[PDB]
RNA sequence: UAAAUUAUGGUCAAUUGUUAGUAUUCAUAUUAAUUUUUUUAAAUGUUUUAUCAUUUUAUAAAGGUUUAUUUUUGAAAGAUUUUUUGUAUAAAAUUUUAGGAAUAGUUAAUAAUAAUUUAUAAUUUUGAUUAGAUUGUUUUGUUAAUGCUAUUAGAUGGGUGUGGAAAAAUAAAAAAAA
RNA sequence: UAUACAAUUAUCAUAUUAAAUUGUUAAGUGUUGAUUUAACCAAUAAAAAUAUAAAUAAUUUUUAUUUGUUUUUAAACACCAUUAGGUA
């Protein structure tokens, strides 16, 4: 509504929805339809932090299904990589590198999503596989 | 208190802080970014 | 004191003269911004330039836009005599008579011999070119220079109309040089700049006239708008101005 | 890294610029207004200055309100390094307006901003 | 009695009503602090020919017999007798379409009526904001492309010029009511964008809607300090425009792009295919270019005829060159900008100058 | 509004305090400007802006030296023909002619 | 947050423009009237929410029975077909629909609109009543159903209901979108997704299969 | 932050870092960020008609 | 819109204050510094030559600059004789002050013009010009870290203009024609 | 002396997508008099009712426009002063 406010990206807004309906222990979020977004919901859906999902070629939305274990949540956090989309980071394959290791131990637990040059969605662990770089977007455990 | 500095409710993921760190300053240096105008060091 | 210490536009390195002369030997001066003066400044135009061979002889017919009558041009080039004359009446015999206006579309030179053959040919390819366009309308502003300021013309602008018209012309071009060889003064592969020519000085003239028009004239009248005007009627001419009053005509063509 | 730098090759930085034309005022000079980026580091974002040139452009084909090309050259005067080197857009509607003898575009109506009051009735 | 004078006594919370008083009634702004006292003799044209009532041109009736002939051969066999099937639909293909009678009856299904019927949703019988609603559709129909377009930059700046109109002769009228001032300044900034969008659409329907409706005062540039920047022009960038042109029907593209491997300008290729390219001048321009021309026929005369005052002046040119700040042209003395490249010098040793900038940069 | 609504940072309480300001903060700062506003009604301030001046700079009227309340300080130089000209409109607003707007008086504004 | 007017809290799980709900201009909440069968007044109403529990109903799918008659010839009318429901419904609140604030509150005043509330006065079926009969039997409109054929709304309906979500969201473990599985912990759901052929398996969708079959079987938490 | 820059306070430093802050920038629409008040109503009595060569 | 393995690969990110209802980066902590201590500097006479001359020997005095500072080989290197070449002076970006207004030997065209050539000129609120402070774009300290916090010093106008280049008036620690 | 805000919800002063603006009604004379007030004093007393629909969403209004101070008492109440008036 004004300038000094933050610039909302459908990362932002996606990563908020699902934390919310996650603390209010809904079965299913509506979620904003753009190329990233459902990357995402791919990404998590394969490392099983998220029930499962479907675009109906929908314009505006579609609808993830969330999953909850223990009588909590699955997601103990979810937050973007960047506030506005007039910042946008770039990781380095070191850096998504540093992210795996444990003081030595080689740990999977949180996961981290990039686009690629390439257009794709990737966890941060095929990444790091191949090497390449990539734009932040979200982490998740 | 009306009058002072914003505090957050939780910390910040540390992970995170040094995922956005990658363009900084001192990765621009490394990179080799800025000109070199000037003697430098000795 | 009032500027700039060395002014930049006198600051000129000849390279024209030689490694060691200007240091040493002599130093060699010259107003050097005659020379710089440039073609939108000086009024030139470079025309398509014959090869030598061709440089030789005389043209004998011309492509030609006729002009119709209640022109805004013919008009306003009448004004621009007039205001000549009243400055300088030296000019009277330069001057190309408002009856005679005309523009030159292309020049073309044909042998005795071989004309009927050549002027039906050239009628009919031209004729075919010309069926499809519909009338032109195009403007006119500006002054131009030929022949080392000999012929004063107002040019065509390239705002309107004209971009068909150049086609059309390269049509023609490589009909009349390319097909059937013929003596176009240039290159059929080159188009040719169209002009409405409004001053002139011929061979014969140049003893008491001079070798060049003094652009004091043509200085004011250099930029001046003529107009607009729409054209329906190309003509193939031979020069002789007795005839009708205007351009002995050859061959017209009709566009519509 | 902007567009600048993305359409073109540059020999030296700053040897080429897209930009509007601002006022002709000068004979062959046009007065181009053109961006570039500046990066903040610290909040990693990006943004555009704005920059006048002059620009020389032999024979006066610009109008007021051209996307023109713009290049480094030869010091011509004090302040003209650049000149003109491709209008990409030109201005239909400014060249019309001259032609039937009006400005190319209206004068800004309020000039510069000042700390008076000025009371001026009818 | 001369300048206002605010007068202000700290304790209360503001000034008192200053000097010999601003007149009475506030002044009407429009969007950029230009001021109308009252519509132009066009605007109210305008509004006087919208009153009085409107008409469908027969530009429609006409469009309607040569597009659909056998309908309007029926129409044409059935005058005056009442019709039970409405042939006349292809004519009004939008509800909005059929402005002479109210709420929408198309002229010819009132034939079988009562005459006192005909009266009665007859124009002379609308409410204003119908009449309004008149006025509006006539014109987008005029400047519509095709029939439902509304979206089309053409459509909007007209009703967006009609609306303002309204809003203009309103305020006019009743002084305070500071919504409408509101929500006429919001429609015009949003006619300012619809035009500058028309002007790279198509110019003439541009041209002649300014012409029409007399607004060329919602086009004038705001302050000059954006306008220096570049930021009028940039806008139709932002609106995407800026390429639109299709230069090859106007402006032969040959002269209008530079030599990439030559280096040489657009003036050059130009001069070299014989071309011209150059805004129409003004008087300025004509005058200075003209008198430069000259130059050299005037030197020439005047060396000729009077070599002994050409002479002197040489003579001062010579020795002026040996005297002066400095003979030797080098890195100091050949600075194009000496104020600025030696600001240190400007206060204690170079009287010259009172400032290191005096230009660009 | 020219003057300050309030002097000092009347809103201080913790966080979402449900109100702009609690009681007794309040009641300090309105002792603060209600000696403020005391000084200047005792002193017989007066300002003034005028058109064609910088106007955030205001000269100040209850200095001059005919309008000066002290017989000591030394008041402030303000041209002549500007002087008269304040003088005179501060002279003629303190009565209320017929026709135009009530404004309100005070024994202090003159 | 204590502040009156930002009591409605940060919800995005709205479907608005803003995730702070107390910035939104467009619908002003009620306090004192409202919440009857939501919970609390801030909450979004039964039919406008885009978030859904695990034990509730999801939203009906609108008609505007038929279409059954390959069904169980007594089942009833699904509790998902509803003949009107509105997506966009006004739901009356009083600080925007009757405003009293400009006035003393007293029992006639503050000003409303009524193009909130369907009309229930007689006025309106008096006014508009005529022998041509209504829109449905005039078969104005063009279009339909928005998505064109649709198995419960237009088209008959044939094979099963699937009240849960389970098969519409299920995700497609072939190359071919053939072969479609919804996995839980310990359970695995493998779904032969080919309505077109009547459920015929192609060669390589039947030796894919094969492979899909034994390794869900195969699979160790299964 | 180092005590000597600006004012005597802290939040003196961050006042002046808004004027270099990116978002925050001078441009066609957000103008006279640093004195918008000395600018204000300076117009008001200022008539001028706007500008008309066309009909 | 599917998983992956020929399995730890591409070489280390890791946070340490004893407080005093509560809200808010603020006393006492560590590391770095100043308080703090004579183990790295140094003295005067530069030098040849054809003799009152002529060859060699080019950036540490101060002033306070934020749209700012930019350049050649003709010297030496340098090789065989004489001619022998062209490339350079220009720009782009980064520029401080809590509360903010105009600046001016002045722009652009002409040209080796004009202390009165021609013109609707140039800089500024996208923050100018004066004024304050301040030696500009590989150097530090703290830190797990986008940050915060340092970085010396060195180009201060012209007026017989020498010299390849003004850098040319004590203050080396540069072997300066056996 | 140097040594790392927030960005999911924060109350004092830098507003911004909005439908308003305009309505000519009411009230008044019989008679010899302690009304109002905790209490004083001046001294005719009755009264001013009506409007919904409609205006499209966003992108260059920030020198523009905008936030309960208002002609006319020869009309009152009310308020302030106290019989003189002010204001309304
Ligand atoms: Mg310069
Ligand atoms: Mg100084
Ligand atoms: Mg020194
Ligand atoms: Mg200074
Ligand atoms: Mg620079
Ligand atoms: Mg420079
Ligand atoms: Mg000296
Ligand atoms: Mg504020
Ligand atoms: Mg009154």
């Amino acid at each position: 509504r004004r300038r000094e406010e933050n610039l909302y990206t459908p990362i932002y807004d996606f990563c908020h929805r699902i934390r919310e309906a996650t603390e209010q222990r809904k079965r299913f979020v509506v979620v904003p339809s753009t190329i990233e977004t459902r990357g995402c919901a791919r990404v998590m859906h394969d490392h099983g932090l998220v029930a499962g999902f479907r675009d109906f070629h929908n314009d505006r939305a579609f609808a993830v299904e969330l999953k909850y274990f223990q009588g909590d949540s699955t997601i103990n956090v979810i937050e973007p990589c960047s506030y506005d989309g007039r910042t946008e980071f770039e990781w380095s394959p070191k850096m998504m590198r540093r992210l795996l290791n444990t003081h030595g131990i080689h740990n999977r637990l949180v996961v981290y999503i990039c686009r690629t040059a390439d257009n794709r969605i990737i966890d941060h662990i095929h990444a790091v596989k191949e090497n390449i770089g990539g734009r932040g977007l979200m982490m998740v455990h | 208190h009306r009058s002072g500095k914003a505090r957050a409710f939780v910390f910040r993921d540390p992970s995170l802080r040094m995922m956005r760190a990658g363009s900084g300053y001192q990765q621009l240096r490394r990179m080799g970014m800025p000109m070199q105008v000037g003697m430098g060091w000795r | 004191e009032r500027g700039l210490y060395f002014p930049i536009n006198h600051r000129i390195v000849d390279h024209r003269i030689a490694p060691g002369v200007t240091v040493e030997e002599t130093d060699v001066q010259s107003r050097y911004r005659r020379e710089l003066r440039t073609n939108f400044a000086t009024g030139e135009t470079r025309q398509t330039i014959a090869p030598p061979w061709s440089a030789r002889e005389r043209p004998t017919h011309f492509f030609s836009l006729r002009l119709p009558s209640r022109n805004s041009v013919t008009l306003r080039v009448k004004e621009m005599h007039n205001h000549l004359l009243f400055s300088h009446q030296q000019c009277a015999p330069m001057l190309v008579s408002p009856t005679k206006l005309h523009i030159t579309l292309g020049v073309m030179t044909i042998p005795e011999n071989s004309r009927e053959e050549l002027v039906k040919n050239i009628q009919q390819s031209m004729s075919e070119t010309f069926a499809c366009v519909q009338p032109l309308q195009l403007r006119f502003r500006g002054l131009g220079t030929f022949d080392f300021g000999r012929v004063l013309f107002i040019r065509v602008v390239p705002e309107a109309d004209f971009g068909r018209l150049e086609r059309a012309v390269c049509d023609i071009r490589r009909r009349v040089g390319g097909v059937l060889g013929v003596d176009l003064k240039g290159n059929p592969h080159d188009s040719y700049v169209p002009h409405v020519t409004v001053a002139k000085i011929r061979p014969n003239q140049r003893q008491q006239l001079g070798d060049t028009i003094p652009q004091s004239l043509w200085a004011d009248y250099q930029h001046h708008d003529f107009g607009d005007v729409t054209l329906s009627t190309v003509d193939l001419c031979r020069m002789k101005g007795s005839p009708d009053g205007y351009y002995h005509t050859e061959g017209a063509v009709h566009l519509s | 890294y902007d567009l600048t730098s993305l359409i073109f090759n540059q020999p030296r930085q700053g040897s080429d610029k897209i930009g509007y034309v601002v006022g002709t005022s000068m004979l062959k000079t046009a007065v181009v207004a053109t961006n570039h980026m500046v990066y903040y580091p610290k909040f990693n974002q990006r943004v555009s200055r704005t920059k006048r040139f002059f620009a020389h452009d032999e024979d006066l084909a610009c109008v007021e309100g051209d996307l023109v090309h713009i290049k480094q050259c030869r010091k011509i005067s004090k302040y003209k390094h650049y000149y003109v080197f491709s209008i990409l857009e030109p201005n239909v509607e400014g060249r019309e307006r001259l032609k039937l003898g009006l400005k190319a575009v209206p004068p800004p109506l309020f000039g510069y901003p000042v700390s008076r009051r000025i009371v001026k009735l009818n | 009695e001369h300048p206002a004078i605010w007068l202000w006594y700290p304790w209360r919370m503001n000034p008192e009503p200053p000097t010999p008083h601003m007149p009475q009634r506030r002044a009407l702004k429009n969007v950029h602090g230009a001021v109308f006292n009252d519509l132009t003799p066009v605007q109210k044209k305008r509004q006087e020919q919208m009153l009085y009532g409107v008409n469908i041109p027969e530009t429609r009736q006409m469009k309607f017999e040569e597009q659909h002939p056998l309908l309007a051969g029926a129409l044409r066999k059935l005058e005056g007798q009442p019709k039970g099937f409405p042939f006349w639909y292809r004519k009004y293909p939008t509800r909005r379409h059929a402005y002479e009678y109210r709420f929408s009856i198309p002229v010819e299904m009132l034939d079988g009526y009562n005459d006192d019927v005909k009266k009665a949703l007859s124009k002379g019988m609308m409410s204003i904001q119908e009449k309004q609603f008149a006025q509006e559709a006539m014109y987008m129909e005029r400047y519509a492309e095709h029939d439902f377009d509304t979206t089309s930059p053409a459509v909007l700046a007209v009703k967006r010029a009609l609306k303002c109109r309204v809003l203009r002769n309103h305020l006019l009228t009743n002084p305070h009511n500071n919504i409408i001032k509101t929500v006429l300044a919001n429609t015009e900034r949003k006619l300012n964008h619809a035009l500058r969008r028309l002007r790279k659409v198509d110019f003439k329907k541009y041209w002649e809607i300014i012409r029409d409706h007399d607004v060329q005062d919602i086009l004038q540039p705001p302050n000059l300090v954006t306008y220096r920047q570049g930021s009028y022009w940039k806008y139709d960038w932002n609106a995407g425009l800026a390429i639109s042109t299709n230069l090859a029907d106007v402006m032969d593209p040959r002269g209008l792009n530079g030599c990439v491997e030559t280096g040489r300008s657009r003036s050059e290729v130009a001069r070299d295919l014989g071309l011209s390219y150059t805004r129409p001048l003004h008087e300025n321009e004509k005058k200075q270019l003209s008198h430069q021309a000259v130059y050299y026929e005037r030197l020439a005369k005047f060396k000729m005829e009077q070599p002994e005052a050409a002479r002197a002046m040489e003579r001062e040119r010579f020795v002026r060159k040996f005297s002066g700040m400095f003979v030797k042209m080098d890195i100091r003395s050949g600075a194009p900008d000496f104020p600025s490249t030696y600001r240190r010098l400007l206060g204690t040793k170079v009287v010259r100058w009172a400032s290191k900038r005096h230009g660009p940069n | 509004r020219w003057a300050a609504k309030f002097y000092g940072q009347v809103t201080f309480g913790p966080r979402n305090y449900p109100y702009p300001s609690s009681r007794w903060l309040a009641r300090r700062f309105q002792m603060k400007k209600h000696r403020i506003i005391k000084r200047f009604r005792f002193r017989r301030y007066k300002l003034a802006a005028v058109a064609n001046l910088p106007f955030a700079k205001m000269i100040r009227v209850g200095m001059l030296p005919e309008l000066k309340s002290s017989k000591t300080k030394r008041g402030d130089v303000v041209d002549p023909t500007l002087s008269g000209q304040l003088v005179s409109a501060v002279k003629n607003t303190g009565e209320k002619r017929k026709g135009q707007r009530t404004r309100p008086k005070s024994k202090y504004q003159v | 947050a204590n502040h009156p007017n930002r009591q409605s809290g940060i919800q995005f799980l709205t479907h608005y423009n803003t995730h702070q709900r107390f910035r939104v201009n467009k619908d002003y909440i009620d306090y004192m009237h409202w919440g009857k069968e939501q919970g609390q007044a801030r909450l979004p109403h039964r039919h406008q929410r885009v978030a859904f529990d695990f034990n509730d109903q999801l939203h009906p799918t609108r008609i505007g029975y038929a279409w059954f008659a390959s069904q169980d010839p007594t089942f009833g009318h699904h509790p998902d077909l509803s003949s009107s429901f509105d997506p966009n419904y006004r739901v009356f609140s009083h600080p925007e629909h009757w405003n009293k604030m400009f006035t003393k509150r007293r029992p006639g005043e503050g000003d409303i609109d009524l193009s909130v509330l369907p009309s229930r006065s007689l006025l309106g079926p008096l006014m508009a009543h005529s022998d041509t009969k209504g829109i449905p039997y005039f078969k104005v409109d063009n279009r339909g159903h928005s998505n064109g054929r649709v198995p419960g709304v237009n088209a008959p309906f044939f094979g099963e209901f699937d009240q849960k979500m389970m098969q519409a969201m299920s995700r497609p473990l072939n190359a071919n979108r053939t072969i479609t599985g919804n996995d839980g912990r310990f359970s695995k759901t493998i779904m032969i997704n080919e309505p077109q052929c009547n459920q015929a398996l192609s060669a390589k969708t039947a030796s894919e299969l094969s492979k899909e079959i034994d390794k869900a079987t195969n699979a160790v938490y299964s | 932050i180092a005590h000597w820059y600006c004012g005597h306070k802290f939040r003196h430093r961050f006042m002046r870092d808004k004027r270099f802050h990116p978002s925050l920038q001078a441009s066609h629409d957000a103008r006279n960020r640093f004195s918008k008040r000395r600018h204000f109503k300076t117009n008001r009595w200022n008539y001028q008609q706007a500008y008309r060569d066309m009909p």
